[PDB]
C-alpha cells in the first residue's frame, strides 16, 4: 500500500475481502452454532447467561440463548436473525435452524477454499431446498377425518414432542393435556393475549393449574376491603373503566361561589356525584365490581356495606380476559348498566396461592380464554416453564391450522438426506457434489441427538442410513434404548411446517452468507 | 491470555494490494529523479542528516541520499547502486526504465493475467533487446584520441562540468590512459585505487589538471630538509624508523652502574644502524607510513635525505606505482631494485595555508592524482562525481570498443525491432512483449519533456522516422527539441552501459513482479 | 543546513491544518487515483454475478447488498473527487433509479484513460474536448441501437418479462417470481391516465416465511392493532378523520366555570350525552369503520364499541393520506358525520396476524385502486431490505418504461457496439482529439470486462469474441453468463434488455463527472472540523 496523502475512506476503516473473509464468516457461524449444540433433544442441557446487571437467565430455548449473547459479527448475526424468524413464524425449531445453517456452511467450506464460485453453491442450495420442501409436503402424514378424538390425540402428541426437551419433560403429559385444553377454548384467531400466564413462587410443578376462566392477583385493596365477602355463588360482574373516587370534576374545572350555602351545596354535590355513580353500579344487580382505574376507599367501604366486591387498578389485559370469559363489556360510563353489559360466572372466590392472594372466576361455560397459574421454586424456574409452555402453545396452534405431521428424532431428515443423495446421483457432477454435501449436512440433527445423549453417533447413523435405504421412512433415534426406532409409532410427531420453515430459513441464511465477498466496517462515531 | 499464534507486532498483507503498492513505490522512486535526465537536467540540493549539503543531478547520489520505508523503494535504490558500481553511468535511465516497465506490467496485472506470463514475456523481450543492441552497434578505433574525447564529451554533456568539456575530457582520458597497467599477462585499469582525485577549494576550475605523478598533503619532517629535488631517488617503507618494544615481555634487570647508559646508547646505536642501512642505497627521499624518530631525522639530514612520515598506505601504494618503487619493511634488506628512479621532480610547495608534496614529473607513471580547484567543496564534489562518470565511461570503452547511438535513438530502434518481431508471436504473451518493448520510449519522452518541447508530436515523428529502413541512428536533440541524425550530432554511448541498463531494468521488473505477499514486524533473530 | 524552510509567499501564509495541492502530478493524478480506487471498491458487485457486501456504517447498522448507490451512501468517502463521482452516481439514482454502478465504472475508466493520455503528452483541455465530442457522438449513436419497444404496459406477462432484467442483476437466483410480483403491483397501479406514481407502491416487510411466500395486496397493510372490540368488517364504509377521536376543545384556553351545584352535577352527564350523540350521528350514516389521526378518548371508544364501529388509529399523517387515496375518502377536519361523497369504501377490513406481528388490512377485491402493497416475507431483516431495494429498482424501471418505451440490448452488447462505432468515428477525425475519442470508446470496454470478471471467465477472450461478432454485423450479441467458458449469444432472444433513458442518462452523468474532475487544477482543503454535522443536513 501507499500513504496516499489524501486517503479515500475515513481513517480507521477496516476491509476484508476474498476467500479468507468468507472462510472466517463460516467459522463465526460455527462458533455461534456451538453455543446451542447441547440444548437439542430430550438429553439436552440448559444454559445460564448473566448480563451486566448481574441477573442470570436459564433457558433451553435456542432463540433466547442467541438473543442473550451480544453477537457483533455481521455474518454471525444472520444465525440469530433466522432463529428469531423461526421463533416468530413457528415457535419451535430455533436450535435446528442454526445447526442446519452452520452445518451447510461447514460442508461447503472445503469447496469454497478450492475457489468454487459462490453462485454455483447458492444455486445448489436453492435446488436442494426446493426439492426437500416438496418431499416434506409429499411424505407428510395427514388424516382426512376431522375426528375430534383423533385430532385431540394428535395435538397432545405434538405438544408432548415439543415439551420432551425442557425441565418440565417429566410432567410433559400433564402439561401437554393442559396446553391442548387451553388452545381448544380459543375461538377463531388463537390470540396469545387470550391465554394468561401467571407465575406464583412456591409449590411443585404438578401444583400448577389451568383456570377455565380468568385469575389475577389482588391489586392494592384499600381500607374496608376485608369486610367484603370473598365468595359468591352466582355473581354478576360489572366490568368498568371508571375512577370511583372523590376527585376534581375536571382538570381545568374551577368553582366560583360567594355564599356559604353555595359552598355546602358544592360539597354535597361532589358527594352526590360519587354516590350516584355507586348507586347506579349497585342497582345493576352486580356483586363483583372490577375497574381499570383506581377505586377509592369511600367506594370500597360503600361496596363492603352492600356485601359487594371491588377491585380497582385491574390490568387492561386481565380485564379483557375477564370480558372474554364472563361475557360482558367494559363500560367507561355507568349510566346504562343493563344486563347485556354485565358478566356472569358460576363461582368467584379469593384464595391464597403461595403467600399471594388471587381472584378466581371459575365456572364460565362460554369462556374463550384461559389462565395458567405456574408454580415453581425459583423465578427462572417459572420463566423457563413459561417458555416451554409457549413453545407447546405455538406448536398446538400450528397443528390446529394444519394437521400435517412428520416423525421426529431425525427420521424426517434422514429420509430427506437419502432422497437428496439419490437425486444428486443423477446429475452432471458439478452440482452433484454440492447436493451431496447438502444431504450429508442434513444428518447433523440425529448426530447431535446421539452426541447429547452420550451415544455412539457413527453406529446409530450407520444403522439409520441402512434402514432408510433398505426401506422405512419414520425411523429415527431412540434415546431411551440407545438404538433406532420407528418414531412415528413412538408418537414422536412434529408438524411439517416446523421442518419446512427450518429448511427454508437455514438455506436462506447459508445463501446470504455465501453471497458476500467483502466486509467493510466504518469507524465508530462518538465512541466516548 | 491473547494466544497470538504469531507475534503481536507481525503484520501481513497479500493479494492485489501488494502488487499495486510495489508498482506505485517503484513509480514514485522513478518520479523522484525523472527530471534529472538529459543535457537540460536541473540539479537538486540534498541535506545530509549530518548537516552537510549535496548538490547534484547524478541519479545514484540522489537516490543514495534518500531513506525510504517501502521495501520496493529499497529494491530500486539497490538497483541504482548496482548500476553505478557495475558501469558508472545510466543510473537515471535504468531507474526510469524499471518504473516504466513496472507500470506497463501493472496494466496487465489489473486484468486476469498471471505475473509468470508477464515475466516470461519480459525475459524474451530482454533477450531480443540484447540482440538488437548488439546488432545496431558500431566499432571504435581506441587509438584515435579524437573519438575517445568525443565519447567522453557525450558522457559528460549532461553534467555540470559540461561547461568545461575539453578540459574534463582530456583529464579523464589522460588519467585512464596512464593508469592502464598490464603484468603477468593480466590487464587492469583500477580507477578506484590509483588515479586519486584530490580537491583543494579555491582557485579556478580552469587550473584543474592531471599530474604525471602523485600529490599528498604532507610536509618534510624537519625544516632543514630539501623542499625541491630535481631527480630524486625515492625509497618507501612500512616500518617505523624509531625504537619500539618487542613482542615478548622483555623486562630488564639493572644491577651495575653503567647498564642504564648502555641501554640508552644501544637504542641510539640501533637508530644509527637503521639510518645507515637506508643511506647505503644513496637515496634522496624517504617515505614512511609510520613515524620517523627525531634522531633518525638527524641521521638522514646528515646524508642530505628528505624524509616524510605518517603517509597513508593507499597514498604510499600510489607513490610506488607513480615512481616505480617498491615498499620495503626492513631497511637491512633494501635492494637497488627497490629504490625508485623515474620521478622527474619532487617539490614541497604551499597552496593556500597548507603544504603539499608534489612528485609530478615521473616518466611512464602507472598512477596519478587529479588536482581539482573550484569555488567550494560542494562544487568540487560535483566535479569529482562528473570526472568519475567520465573515467568509468572511458574504461568501459577501452574494455568494450562498441558504441550505440544516444539521444533515445537506441531506445526507439530497439522498440521498433521488437514490435516488428512481435507480429509473428501469435500468442497470449505477445501483448506484454509489445508493451515492454514500447516502454523503452520513456527515455526519448523524458528527454523531450526536459527539453520543454511537445512530447506527442516529436514522439510520433520519431516513431514514423524509425519505421523506415536505415534510421536506427535518429534520436532527439536535447537542447533544441528537434529530430536529428544521431551520427551528425555525434552523441554516442558505450554498448556496455546500454546493455547493463536494459538488463538491470528488466531484472528489477522481474523481481518486483514476482512478489504478492508482504510480512513484516518480526525480530531479526540474529 | 538541516531544515528546509517554507517558501515565501502562499506557503508561509497558509493556515495550520490547511492543505494545498497544485499541478498535474500533485492534484490531477491524485484525484484520478482516488476515483479509480472508489470504482474498484464498487466494481465487484456489477452484474447478475455481483457479490453482496456487508457494510457497517458509523451507527453499527448492517447493510448487505450489491446496490452501488446504497454502498456509496453507507461508505464514509473522504476524498473530494470520489465525493464528486458519488454525487454523480446519486444523481443517476434519483433521475432514473438504476445504472449507478455503470456510472461509477464508466467514470473510473474515463479518468484512468485520461491519466494515461496526460502521461503520453496530451493536455487536459484536449482530453476534455475529445471526451465531450465522443459523448456527443455516443448520444447520437444510441437511438440507432434500440432493438425493441415496450409496446404494452397493461399486460402482465409482457411487463414481467420487461422488468425481469432490471431485477436479475440483484437476486439472480430467483428473479422470475419477483418480476411477477412487481409486475402485478405496477399493473394494478398506472390507470388509463399515463401518469404513474412510484410512491403508490407500498412495501410491508413481515418476517418469517421466506421470500417465496411474498404476495401482492390491493390495499394497505398497517402493522398495529385495532383500538376497539370489532376486528373484522365485510362491507367497510370507512370514515377518515384527521382530528383526534375526542370532544373538540377551544384553541385559546379551557376553564369550566361552575357556579351552582346543578352545573357541577350535570357537566359530566351532558358531556357524555353530547359525545354519545356525536358517535351515534357518525354511525347513522352507515360508517362501520372509523380511522383517526389523533388520540382516542375512553368515552369515544366506549360509545364506538356500543355502536359496533371498528377503530383504527394512524399516527403518521402520510399513512393517513395514503389510506385516503386507497379507499377514496376525505380526511374530515372535524368530527362531523361524513356525507356520501366523503365516505370511503373498502370491500374488506379486518385484523389479522401474519407470522408474529399483528396487522390491519384494508383489502380490495378488484385488481385496481390508487395504492397497491407488496407484503414481503423472509427469514432475515437484511434479506427483506435487499428484496425491497430490488422492488424499488423494478418499480423505477417500470416508471422509466412509462416515460420512454425504447430498449437496448444488455450484457455489454450496447457498450461494445458503442465502442466500435465511436472508434470508427475517431479513426477519421484528425488532430489530437482522436486520441481522446479513441480512449472514450475504449472506456466502454469496462462494462463487458466487469461482467466477465464477475462471471468468473477471461475478460479478454469475451471482448475479442464480442468485437468479432459485432464486426460481422450482429449488434445484439453480448456476454452469456450461463457458461463456464468465454461465450457470447444474441441477447434480443434472451430478453436481457436495458432502458434507453437509463443508458442515456448514465453516459451523460458519467462523462460530466469525468470532465468536471479533470477541470480541477488546484485544491485548497481547509483544516477538518469536528462539528456536529452541518445544520443543512440536520
Ligand atoms: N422423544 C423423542 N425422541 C427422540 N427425539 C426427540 C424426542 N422429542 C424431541 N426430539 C427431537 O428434538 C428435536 C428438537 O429439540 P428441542 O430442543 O425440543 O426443540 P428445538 O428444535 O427448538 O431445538 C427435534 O428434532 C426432535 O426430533
Ligand atoms: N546533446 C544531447 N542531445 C540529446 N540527447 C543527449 C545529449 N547528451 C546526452 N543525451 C542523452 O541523455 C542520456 C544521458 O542522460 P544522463 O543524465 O547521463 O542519465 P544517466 O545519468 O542515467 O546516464 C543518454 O541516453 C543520451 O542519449
Ligand atoms: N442475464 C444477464 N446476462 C448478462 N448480462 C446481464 C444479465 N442481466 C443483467 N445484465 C447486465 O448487468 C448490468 C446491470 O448491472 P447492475 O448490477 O444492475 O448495475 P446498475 O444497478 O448500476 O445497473 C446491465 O448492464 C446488464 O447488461
Ligand atoms: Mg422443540
Ligand atoms: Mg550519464
Ligand atoms: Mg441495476
Amino acid at each position: 500500500m501507499m500513504p496516499t496523502p489524501v486517503i479515500l475512506l475515513k481513517e480507521g476503516t477496516d476491509s476484508s475481502q476474498g476467500i479468507p473473509q468468507l472462510v472466517s464468516n463460516i467459522s463465526a457461524c460455527q462458533v455461534i452454532a456451538e453455543a446451542v449444540r447441547t440444548t437439542l433433544g430430550p438429553r439436552g442441557m440448559d444454559k445460564l447467561i448473566v448480563d451486566g446487571r448481574g441477573k442470570a437467565t436459564i433457558s433451553n430455548d435456542g432463540a433466547t440463548i442467541l438473543k442473550l449473547l451480544d453477537v457483533v459479527h455481521p455474518a454471525a448475526k444472520t444465525l440469530v436473525d433466522i432463529a428469531k424468524s423461526q421463533d416468530a413464524e413457528v415457535g419451535d425449531g430455533t436450535t435446528s435452524v442454526t445447526l442446519l445453517a452452520a452445518e451447510f456452511l461447514k460442508q461447503v467450506k472445503p469447496y469454497v477454499e478450492e475457489g468454487l464460485h459462490p453462485q454455483i453453491i447458492i444455486r445448489a442450495f436453492r435446488t436442494a431446498t426446493q426439492l426437500a420442501v416438496n418431499k416434506i409436503k409429499e411424505i407428510a402424514v395427514t388424516v382426512k377425518k376431522a375426528d375430534k378424538v383423533e385430532q385431540r390425540k394428535l395435538l397432545e402428541k405434538c405438544a408432548m414432542t415439543a415439551l420432551s426437551s425442557k425441565l418440565i419433560s417429566q410432567q410433559k403429559a400433564f402439561f401437554a393435556k393442559m396446553v391442548v385444553d387451553a388452545v381448544m377454548m380459543l375461538d377463531d384467531l388463537l390470540q396469545l393475549k387470550m391465554i394468561g400466564i401467571k407465575k406464583v413462587q412456591g409449590g411443585a410443578l404438578e401444583d400448577s393449574q389451568l383456570v377455565a376462566g380468568v385469575a389475577f392477583k389482588k391489586t392494592f385493596s384499600y381500607a374496608g376491603f376485608e369486610m367484603q365477602p370473598k365468595k359468591y355463588h352466582n355473581p354478576k360482574i360489572a366490568l368498568l373503566n371508571v375512577e370511583l373516587e372523590l376527585k376534581a370534576e375536571k382538570d381545568n374545572a374551577e368553582i366560583r361561589v360567594h355564599t356559604v350555602e353555595d359552598y355546602q351545596a358544592i360539597v354535597d354535590a361532589e358527594w352526590n356525584i360519587l354516590y350516584d355513580k355507586l348507586e347506579k353500579i349497585h342497582h345493576s344487580g352486580a356483586k363483583v365490581v372490577l375497574s381499570k382505574l383506581p377505586i377509592g376507599d369511600v367506594a370500597t367501604q360503600y361496596f363492603a356495606d352492600r356485601d359487594m366486591f371491588c377491585a380497582g387498578r385491574v390490568p387492561e389485559e386481565d380485564l379483557k380476559r375477564t370480558m372474554m370469559a364472563c361475557g360482558g363489556s367494559i363500560q367507561t360510563s355507568v349510566n346504562a348498566l343493563s344486563a347485556d353489559v354485565l358478566g356472569r360466572c358460576q363461582v368467584f372466590e379469593e384464595t391464597q396461592i403461595g403467600g399471594e392472594r388471587y381472584n378466581f372466576f371459575t365456572g364460565c361455560p362460554k369462556a374463550k380464554t384461559c389462565t395458567f397459574i405456574l408454580r415453581g421454586g425459583a423465578e427462572q424456574f417459572m420463566e423457563e416453564t413459561e417458555r416451554s409452555l409457549h413453545d407447546a402453545i405455538m406448536i398446538v396452534r400450528r397443528a390446529i391450522k394444519n394437521d400435517s405431521v412428520v416423525a421426529g428424532g431425525g427420521a424426517i431428515e434422514m429420509e430427506l438426506s437419502k432422497y437428496l443423495r439419490d437425486y444428486s446421483r443423477t446429475i452432471p457432477g458439478k452440482q452433484q457434489l454440492l447436493i451431496g454435501a447438502y444431504a450429508k449436512a442434513l444428518e447433523i440433527i440425529p448426530r447431535q441427538l446421539c452426541d447429547n445423549a452420550g451415544f455412539d453417533a457413527t453406529n446409530i447413523l450407520n444403522k439409520l442410513r441402512a434402514r432408510h435405504a433398505q426401506g422405512g421412512t419414520w425411523y429415527g433415534v431412540d434415546i431411551n434404548n440407545e438404538d433406532i426406532a420407528d418414531n412415528f409409532e413412538a408418537f414422536v410427531w412434529e408438524p411439517a411446517m416446523v421442518r419446512i420453515n427450518a429448511l427454508t430459513a437455514a438455506s436462506e441464511a447459508a445463501c446470504l452468507i455465501v453471497s458476500v465477498d467483502e466486509t467493510i466496517k466504518n469507524p465508530r462515531s462518538t465512541v466516548d | 491470555r491473547p494466544v497470538l499464534v504469531l507475534s503481536q507486532n507481525t503484520k501481513r498483507e497479500s493479494g492485489r494490494k501488494v502488487q499495486s503498492g510495489n508498482i506505485n513505490a517503484a513509480k514514485t522512486i522513478a518520479d523522484i529523479i525523472r527530471t534529472c535526465l538529459g543535457p537540460k537536467s536541473m540539479m537538486k540540493m540534498l541535506l545530509d542528516p549530518m548537516g552537510g549539503i549535496v548538490m547534484t543531478n547524478d541519479g545514484n547520489a540522489i537516490l543514495r541520499e534518500i531513506q525510504v520505508q517501502h521495501p520496493a523503494a529499497k529494491s530500486m535504490i539497490e538497483i541504482s547502486r548496482t548500476q553505478d558500481e557495475e558501469v558508472g553511468d545510466g543510473t537515471t535511465s535504468v531507474i526510469i526504465l524499471a518504473g516504466e516497465m513496472l507500470s506497463v506490467a501493472e496494466h496487465f496485472l489489473e486484468q486476469q493475467m498471471h505475473p509468470t506470463v508477464v515475466i516470461s514475456a519480459y525475459r524474451k523481450a530482454l533477450d531480443d533487446m540484447i540482440s538488437t543492441l548488439k546488432k545496431i552497434s558500431i566499432p571504435v578505433d581506441i587509438s584515435d584520441s579524437d573519438m575517445m574525447l568525443n565519447i567522453i564529451n557525450s558522457s559528460i554533456t549532461t553534467k555540470a562540468i559540461s561547461r568545461w568539456s575539453s578540459l574534463a575530457c582530456n583529464i579523464a582520458l589522460d588519467a585512464v590512459k596512464m593508469v592502464q597497467f598490464e603484468e603477468n599477462g593480466r590487464k587492469e585499469i583500477d580507477i578506484k585505487k590509483y588515479a586519486r582525485v584530490e580537491k583543494i577549494p579555491g582557485g579556478i576550475i580552469e587550473d584543474s589538471c592531471v599530474l604525471r605523478g602523485v600529490m599528498i598533503n604532507k610536509d618534510v619532517t624537519h625544516p632543514r630538509m630539501r623542499r625541491y629535488i630535481k631527480n630524486p631517488r625515492i625509497v618507501l617503507l612500512d616500518s617505523s624508523l624509531e625504537y619500539k618494544k618487542g613482542e615478548s615481555q622483555t623486562d630488564i634487570e639493572i644491577t651495575r652502574e653503567e647498564d642504564f647508559t648502555r641501554i640508552l646508547q644501544m637504542e641510539e646505536e640501533y637508530i644509527q644502524q637503521l639510518c645507515e642501512d637506508i643511506i647505503q642505497l644513496k637515496p634522496d627521499v624517504v617515505i614512511t607510513e609510520k613515524g620517523i624518530s627525531d634522531l633518525a631525522q638527524h641521521y638522514l639530514m646528515r646524508a642530505n635525505i628528505t624524509a616524510i612520515r605518517r603517509v597513508r598506505k593507499t597514498d604510499n601504494n600510489r607513490i610506488a606505482r607513480a615512481c616505480g618503487a617498491r615498499i620495503v619493511s626492513r631497511p637491512e634488506e633494501l635492494r637497488e631494485d627497490d629504490v625508485g628512479t623515474g620521478a622527474g621532480l619532487l617539490e614541497i610547495k604551499k597552496i593556500g595555508d597548507e603544504y603539499f608534496t608534489f612528485i609530478t614529473d615521473c616518466k611512464d607513471p602507472k598512477a596519478c592524482t587529479i588536482l581539482l580547484r573550484g569555488a567550494s567543496k560542494e562544487i568540487l564534489s560535483e566535479v569529482e562525481r562528473n570526472l568519475q562518470d567520465a573515467m568509468q565511461v572511458c574504461r568501459n570503452v577501452l574494455l568494450d570498443p562498441q558504441l550505440v547511438p544516444g539521444g533515445g535513438a537506441s531506445e526507439m530502434a530497439v522498440a521498433h525491432a521488437l514490435t516488428e518481431k512481435s507480429k509473428a508471436m501469435t500468442g497470449v504473451e505477445q501483448w506484454p512483449y509489445r508493451a515492454v518493448a514500447q516502454a523503452l520510449e520513456v527515455i526519448p519522452r523524458t528527454l523531450i519533456q526536459n527539453c520543454g518541447a511537445s512530447t506527442i508530436r516529436l514522439l510520433t515523428s520519431l516513431r514514423a522516422k524509425h519505421t523506415q529502413e536505415n534510421c536506427e541512428t535518429w534520436g532527439v536533440n536535447g537542447e533544441t527539441g528537434t529530430l536529428v541524425d544521431m551520427k551528425e550530432l555525434g552523441i554516442w554511448e558505450p554498448l556496455a552501459v546500454k546493455l547493463q541498463t536494459y538488463k538491470t531494468a528488466v531484472e528489477t521488473a522481474v523481481l518486483l513482479l514476482r512478489i504478492d505477499d508482504i510480512v513484516s514486524g518480526h525480530k531479526k533473530k540474529g | 543546513a538541516l531544515h528546509v524552510p517554507k517558501a515565501p509567499g502562499f506557503a508561509q501564509m497558509l493556515k495550520e491544518g490547511a492543505k494545498h495541492f497544485s499541478g498535474l502530478e500533485e492534484a490531477v493524478y491524485r484525484n484520478i487515483q482516488a476515483c479509480k480506487e472508489l470504482a474498484q471498491t464498487t466494481r465487484t458487485a456489477y452484474g447478475p454475478n455481483g457479490m453482496n457486501k456487508m457494510v457497517i456504517n458509523h451507527l453499527e447498522k448492517l447493510f448487505v447488498t450489491n446496490d452501488a448507490a446504497t454502498i456509496l451512501r453507507e461508505l464514509e468517502v473522504q476524498h473530494p473527487a470520489a465525493k464528486m463521482i458519488v454525487m454523480a452516481s446519486h444523481m443517476q439514482e434519483q433521475e432514473v433509479g438504476d445504472g449507478t454502478n455503470f456510472v461509477l465504472v464508466f467514470a473510473g475508466a474515463l479518468l484512468e484513460l485520461a491519466e494515461e493520455l496526460l502521461r503520453i503528452g496530451l493536455s487536459v483541455s484536449e482530453v476534455i474536448e475529445g471526451y465531450e465530442i465522443a459523448c456527443r457522438k455516443a448520444h447520437e449513436i444510441l437511438p440507432n441501437l434500440v432493438c425493441c419497444s415496450a409496446k404494452n404496459l397493461r399486460d402482465i406477462d409482457e411487463v414481467s418479462s420487461l422488468l425481469r432484467t432490471s431485477i436479475m442483476s440483484k437476486q439472480y437466483g430467483n428473479e422470475v417470481f419477483l418480476a411477477k410480483l412487481i409486475a402485478q403491483a405496477c399493473v394494478s397501479i398506472f390507470p388509463d391516465s399515463g401518469h404513474f406514481n412510484v410512491d403508490n407502491i407500498r412495501v410491508c416487510k413481515i418476517l418469517g416465511s421466506g421470500i417465496s411466500s411474498s404476495s401482492v395486496l390491493h390495499g394497505m397493510v398497517f402493522k398495529k392493532e385495532t383500538e376497539g372490540d370489532v376486528t373484522s368488517v365485510k362491507d367497510a364504509k370507512i370514515a377518515v378523520y384527521s382530528c383526534p377521536f375526542d370532544g373538540m376543545i377551544t384553541e385559546t384556553k379551557g376553564t369550566v366555570l361552575i357556579k351552582t351545584a346543578e352545573e357541577l352535577m350535570n357537566f359530566s352527564k351532558g358531556e357524555e350525552n353530547l359525545m354519545d350523540a356525536q358517535v351515534k350521528a357518525i354511525a347513522d350514516t352507515g360508517a362501520n369503520v372509523v380511522v383517526t389521526g389523533g388520540k382516542v378518548a375512553d368515552m369515544a371508544l366506549h360509545y364506538a364499541n356500543k355502536y359496533n364501529i371498528m377503530l383504527v388509529r394512524l399516527n403518521s399523517k402520510w399513512d393517513l393520506r395514503r389510506l385516503c387515496k386507497t379507499v377514496g375518502a376525505t380526511a374530515l377536519p372535524r368530527l362531523t358525520p361524513p356525507v356520501l361523497e366523503e365516505m370511503g369504501h373498502c370491500d374488506s377490513v379486518y385484523l389479522s396476524e401474519v407470522g408474529d406481528t399483528q396487522v390491519v388490512v384494508f383489502k380490495h377485491e378488484k385488481e385496481d385502486g390508487a395504492i397497491s402493497t407488496i407484503v414481503l416475507r423472509g427469514s432475515t431483516d437484511n434479506l427483506m431490505d435487499d428484496i425491497e431495494r430490488a422492488v424499488d429498482d423494478g418499480v423505477n424501471t417500470f416508471k422509466v418504461l412509462t416515460r420512454d418505451k425504447r430498449l437496448v440490448p444488455g450484457g455489454g452488447a450496447t457498450e461494445i457496439e458503442l465502442a466500435k462505432q465511436i472508434t470508427s468515428y475517431g479513426e477519421t477525425c484528425p488532430g489530437l482529439e482522436q486520441y481522446a475519442i479513441k480512449k472514450f470508446a475504449e472506456a466502454f470496454e469496462a462494462i463487458p470486462r466487469a461482467l466477465a470478471e464477475n462471471s468468473g471467465v477471461k475478460a479478454n477472450e469475451v471482448i475479442s469474441k464480442l468485437y468479432a461478432v459485432h464486426q460481422e454485423g450482429n449488434k445484439n450479441v453480448g456476454l452469456d453468463i450461463e457458461a463456464e467458458v468465454p461465450a457470447v449469444k444474441d441477447m434480443l432472444e434472451a430478453g436481457i434488455l436495458d432502458t434507453y433513458l437509463g443508458k442515456y442518462w448514465a453516459i451523460k452523468l458519467a462523462t460530466n463527472a469525468a470532465v468536471t474532475v479533470l477541470r480541477v487544477d488546484q485544491i485548497i482543503m481547509a483544516k477538518p472540523a469536528g462539528g456536529p454535522k452541518p445544520p443543512s443536513g440536520k
